[PDB]
């Protein structure tokens, strides 16, 4: 049962979970520049409502 | 004040009526009657104009107050004519501002 | 206005009259040799006349203007980036078919920018130090736009820079509408006793913040900075990675430092989440790349991320500024030695159809030395010991825990780790195996190799910089 | 007699509807003229902030807004004619290679 | 003053409401223009005579004219754009639009919440911000020029034709 070395396996574990995550973030480099400058106006949005709740 | 105003009225009344003599104008000419790729060099004059536009509302309002600036305001005002100049020079010696060749 | 205050303006003026000089030389011949030369030579000038104004001392020359120490040091990495920058860049112009002179003439305009975002100490010099670095960039991201990358560059950072422009001046609109002065000391004066968090005030300085970090590459205005790097030629992707983001990111600390709205938990708490987001997404992003310049795109939006968790720290810390320079100089060395290698094995300028594509795999097996400063950069990006991007990352990692930034702390831990997974892959690519001849390139190769020089002795022995960077001190 | 407010609202009602054309527009041109829009409000805050306090600094301010304009708007109008001499169309998704 | 002022506001937000939804491009600098020209009457209301003069002059004509010139040039009239009209329906333009909504509504909350004492009106000629611009200013005047003289490097740069 333990020829595997499951302990290994968990720790690999956030090796998979950075692989998966770096994956998903790249989707949003799709070289569209009209993407670009919505995504400029979406965290000028962010920033100005997070200034605003505190 | 009663001067001001009275020639705010007039300036209003002089567009008014210019603007109503043309539209008048070609409404009488329409209703009286009976019936029956270009090259670079224009956008680069017209940039030229652009930029040397700008760098001449620097030099309009350097102008009106000279005798409340002093001489630095004209030392500041000649490096300003010196880069006007230069950039000036820079233009006509490669070609941009010759419409032939 | 007096004489030493003349005294005080010599980066400017000798930059300044280089860019006069240089483009009359153009217009009587186009020399690439003689205008580069000449380049070359005002901005050592300038660099030596540094010394001049330390010696000048430190005063406020407009109520535009203030140089002290921090402003020297600030310039030094300006015209240090833009001596490197030039240096590339005629190995590189050398292939180029069209007009060659035009680059410096726009390089010298930029590193005059850079110098007013060093010395600035007022809004309106602020805007125009930033638009000054920006329009000349402009020009030579599509230096070469017969070619569809760098055309792809030019237009995506002309258009997301002149938006973020507009977004800064509206800011800087309304925290003038706010406040009645421009200073940077007054942003915040008119009010007091617990009510510096006014909304317009925060809304200004959001939409400053918006422009700033798209700018600086900070998330989520970073998503240009792979593509722009990619397109853009080498040495000007040199120079806008350290250029840009040094002078930038010094006046950002500037304007935090002397802004009483500068100690606001609002700004803090954005500034600490834009941090986060900007190591852990920039080191995730460059996992699996194969492409170097997106590669060191992601590493400096990282990068940033660490400066701005240094910048944090500012009020409640003391050795924050410290930091800053220490950081500064280690990523301007390291950046520098990095894509100074990219762009000399793109160097000549083969033309716009042929591919630019770096291919470091086997690097050393026929370009040895190159390959190993290029490892000894990666080491320095990824923070390991031996390396003066250690003693920055050191510095951060002090700032982040007297100041008690333990979120951010453990942000600078794992994006570490990440960046140590892609920057040994580079690192161990250069010595797998793989399927110039003049003087200038020589002189890029030696520019390349006293970075790498400088920055492993400064890693095993860096009191000396510590020490030229404490010496630096502002008009508190 | 005029609020300060006021000119600072119309300023931002322009400056969104220049980011609104600038995201939504796929000709190069279009998004130009939005980045004209945008920088416009932008000078016109400056405007209306210096004339509330009686400063001259708002309308210095509006002459450097105004010189970047001119200047990014030369930029964009090259960039732009560099575009349809080599691509033939002025559609800005079709210069998406870069990608990643 | 309030009057020429609410008006000109006005008029500037239709023009511009027109420029970006426009499928014709010399229409929509046609309406451009016209939005510049509110925003001179809105400087003139509001004391700034130079800003409006320089609105009418820089503004209209001198970029207005660039961009005029190069829509002459290029001759656009819609190449399979005009024939599509994306920006048109609402499930291209739906998102942009309440994003600057959602933009505008926050800075207009932050806006409303501050000082107004009101603006005099009283005029500020050209020859105080003469006096200004060749005083405390003059650094940004030398810097100003040579950020034209960048401008018109890399616009000659990159709009040449070989
Ligand atoms: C016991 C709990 C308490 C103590 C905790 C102590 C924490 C520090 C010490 C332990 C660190 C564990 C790290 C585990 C992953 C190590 C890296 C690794 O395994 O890399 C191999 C893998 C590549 O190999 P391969 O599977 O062939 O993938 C092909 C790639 N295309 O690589 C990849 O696929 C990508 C690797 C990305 C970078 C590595 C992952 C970093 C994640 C954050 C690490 C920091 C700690 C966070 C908490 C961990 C859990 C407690
Ligand atoms: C009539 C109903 C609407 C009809 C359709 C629209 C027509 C155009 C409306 C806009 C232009 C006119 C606005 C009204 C101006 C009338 C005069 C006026 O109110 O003057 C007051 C003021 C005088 O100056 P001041 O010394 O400050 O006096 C204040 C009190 N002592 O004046 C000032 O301070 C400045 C005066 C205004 C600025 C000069 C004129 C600007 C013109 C802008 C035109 C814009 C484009 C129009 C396009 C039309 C088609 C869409
Ligand atoms: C820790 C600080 C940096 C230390 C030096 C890092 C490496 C620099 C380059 C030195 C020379 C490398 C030679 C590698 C030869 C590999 C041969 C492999 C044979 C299978
Ligand atoms: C993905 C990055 C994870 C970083 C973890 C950092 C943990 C910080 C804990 C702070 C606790 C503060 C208590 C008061």
């Amino acid at each position: 049962l333990l020829k595997r070395d499951p302990l290994n396996s968990m720790m690999n574990i956030p090796a998979v979970l950075s692989r998966f995550a770096g994956k998903g973030l790249l989707l949003s480099e799709n070289g569209y520049l009209r993407w670009y400058v919505a995504s400029m106006s979406i965290g000028a949005v962010v920033v100005l409502a997070l200034l605003m709740v505190l | 004040s009663t001067e001001v105003i009275a020639h705010h009225w007039a300036f209003a009344i002089f567009l008014i009526v210019a603007i109503g003599l043309c539209c008048l104008m070609l409404v009488g000419g329409w209703f009286l009657g009976g019936r029956a790729r270009l090259s670079a060099k224009f956008y680069l004059v017209a940039m030229f104009f652009v930029i040397f536009d700008v760098e001449a509302l620097y030099l309009f309002a350097w102008s009106t107050s000279i005798r409340e600036s002093g001489w630095v305001g004209f030392v500041e005002a000649a490096i300003f004519i010196f880069v006007l100049l230069a950039g000036l020079v820079y233009l006509v010696r490669i070609g941009a501002l010759d419409w032939t060749p | 206005i007096t004489p030493q205050n003349l005294i005080a303006l010599l980066p400017l003026l000798i930059v300044g009259l280089t860019v006069v000089v240089v483009m009359l030389s153009i217009a009587w011949r186009r020399n690439h040799f003689l205008n580069a030369t000449l380049s070359v030579i005002g901005l050592n000038a300038a660099l030596v006349s540094l010394w001049f104004v330390g010696q000048a001392g430190a005063m406020d020359v407009t109520p535009l203007m203030r140089v002290d120490g921090f402003a020297m040091l600030y310039t030094g990495l300006v015209l240090l980036a833009s001596l490197a920058t030039c240096t590339f860049a005629y190995p590189w112009l050398e292939g180029y078919n069209d007009n060659k002179d035009e680059f410096y003439l726009l390089v010298l305009i930029a590193a005059l920018g850079g110098i007013l975002l060093a010395n600035a100490n007022h809004l309106a010099s602020l805007f125009l130090g930033i638009e000054l670095i920006s329009l000349p960039l402009f020009g030579l991201v599509g230096y070469a736009f017969r070619q569809k990358r760098s055309l792809e560059a030019s237009i995506k950072y002309t258009i997301l820079s002149a938006a973020a422009s507009s977004f800064l001046l509206f800011g800087m609109a309304l925290v003038y509408a706010q406040s009645g002065d421009l200073s940077f000391v007054a942003l915040g004066k008119n009010l007091g006793d617990g009510m510096l968090n006014e909304p317009l005030l925060l809304a200004g300085f959001g939409l400053m913040i918006v422009g700033l970090g798209f700018k600086l590459s900070l998330v989520p205005f970073h998503l240009w900075t792979p593509d722009v790097y990619q397109g853009a030629p080498a040495p000007v992707s040199t120079f806008l990675a350290t250029a840009s983001k040094i002078a930038i990111f010094g006046v950002v600390m500037r304007l935090f430092l002397y802004a009483p709205v500068g100690d606001s938990e609002a700004i803090r708490v954005v500034l600490a989440i834009i941090a986060f987001a900007s190591i852990i997404f920039g080191n995730l992003m460059a996992l699996s790349q194969t492409n170097i310049k997106r590669l060191l795109g992601y590493s400096s939006i990282s990068h940033l991320g660490y400066l701005l968790v240094a910048l944090i720290a500012l009020q409640t810390g003391e050795m924050s500024m410290e930091a800053v320079g220490v950081y500064l100089a280690g990523y301007l060395f390291s950046s520098l030695g990095a894509f100074g290698v990219v762009s000399l094995m793109s160097s000549p300028y083969r033309g716009p159809d042929a591919d630019s594509l770096f291919s470091y795999r086997g690097l050393f097996w026929h370009r040895p030395i190159l390959a190993a400063v290029m490892t000894v950069m990666m080491l320095s990006l990824a923070g390991i010991p031996m390396t003066l991007g250690f003693i920055g990352k050191f510095y951060v990692l002090a700032v982040g825990v007297q100041a008690h930034l333990w979120w951010l702390v453990g942000a600078v831990v794992v994006g570490s780790a990440i960046g140590l997974y892609y920057y040994l892959r580079v690192a161990v690519s250069l010595y797998l195996h793989a399927p110039p001849s003049n003087w200038q390139y020589s002189a890029g190769g030696i520019v390349v190799l006293i970075s790498a020089l400088l920055v492993l002795v400064l890693g095993v022995w860096p009191q000396p910089l510590i020490s030229i960077v404490r010496l630096a001190m502002p008009l508190m | 007699m005029i609020p300060l407010q006021h000119g600072l609202i119309l300023a931002a009602i322009l400056f969104v509807l220049g980011l609104t054309g600038l995201v939504i527009r796929r000709n190069l041109l279009f998004m130009l003229i939005g980045l004209e829009i945008m920088i416009n409000a932008s000078a016109l805050a400056f405007v209306v902030a210096g004339s509330y306090w009686g400063q001259t600094d708002g309308q210095v301010m509006y002459i450097l807004a105004i010189s970047l304009a001119a200047a990014e708007a030369s930029i964009g109008l090259a960039l732009l004619l560099q575009l349809h001499r080599r691509r033939q169309n002025l559609n800005i998704d079709s210069v998406s290679e870069m990608r990643g | 003053m309030e009057f020429a002022f609410y008006i000109c506001g006005l008029i500037a937000i239709l023009a511009t409401l027109r420029v970006i939804t426009h499928t014709n491009p010399v229409h929509a600098l046609l309406y451009l223009i016209i939005s510049l020209l509110a925003i001179s009457g809105v400087f003139f209301s509001l004391g700034a005579y130079f800003a409006g003069a320089l609105e009418i002059i820089v503004y209209a004509g001198a970029i207005m004219v660039l961009f005029v010139f190069v829509v002459m040039m290029l001759n656009l009239g819609g190449s399979e754009i005009e024939q599509e009209r994306q920006w048109l329906k609402p499930q291209v333009w739906i998102g942009p639009a309440i994003l600057s909504a959602i933009m505008l509504v926050v800075i207009v909350y932050a806006i409303l919440g501050v000082n107004d004492q009101g603006i005099d009106g009283t005029p500020i000629s050209a020859k105080a911000v003469g006096i200004t611009l060749f005083g405390p200013y003059v650094l940004a005047v030398e810097l100003a020029s040579m950020l034209l003289l960048a401008g018109l490097v890399v616009a000659f740069h990159v709009g040449r034709e070989e």
